[PDB]
């Protein structure tokens, strides 16, 4: 999700580019339309994208301390 | 609001002084009449009857109302957090619970 934000804002500038170009006009889906390319897969990812990714939202589920002394007591008193 | 209320106590004499020339009047035959000004008025209101329009012309915004900080300050002085701030902790204890936890 964080790579294809990236993109997204890569073409988001790209349109506002051809509006000032060719007209400010030109509908969004219209232009992405017309100039697709076979390149529109290039969905660029990175180390920097999953480390951005990681540090920005969702740490885990279950991760604090919950899991660990659930974790031990069980193996404890399943003796 | 406030700012509005004090325009609208400042502008109460603006349109009562001044005289109207949308009409001319002669006031012959007037003796024996103790209404002097409502007379003037109804006279008035008689030919613009007869002359009724319902267009209008629009006004200056700032004219008809208009925001000053004086009294900005003044309504943020008469406080009213809707937050409970007895409630304040106890929705931050729990707005936290839910997000570390599910």
């Amino acid at each position: 999700l964080n790579a294809m934000s990236r993109i997204a804002r890569m073409v988001e500038k790209k349109v506002s580019q051809h509006n000032e170009l060719t007209g400010e006009n030109i509908s969004t889906r219209r232009w992405f339309d017309k100039i697709a390319t076979k390149e529109d897969t290039k969905v660029v990812v990175k180390m920097e994208d999953f480390l951005k990714a990681q540090e920005q939202l969702t740490p885990s589920v279950s991760r604090a301390e919950l899991n660990h002394y659930e974790a031990v007591r069980a193996n404890f008193e399943g003796a | 609001l406030k700012s509005v209320h004090r325009w609208l106590s400042a502008a109460d004499q603006s349109e009562v002084v001044p005289g109207n020339d949308n009409i001319e009047y002669f006031s012959i035959n007037e003796h024996g009449r103790r209404e002097e000004n409502r007379l003037r008025l109804k006279t008035l209101l008689q030919q613009d009857v007869v002359h009724e329009t319902k267009t209008s012309t629009s006004a200056a915004s700032e004219l008809t109302a208009v925001v000053t900080i004086n009294d900005l300050l003044e309504a943020c002085q008469e406080t009213k957090p809707s937050i409970s701030t007895s409630e304040l902790v106890k929705l931050r204890g729990i707005y936290d619970r839910f997000q570390k936890d599910r």
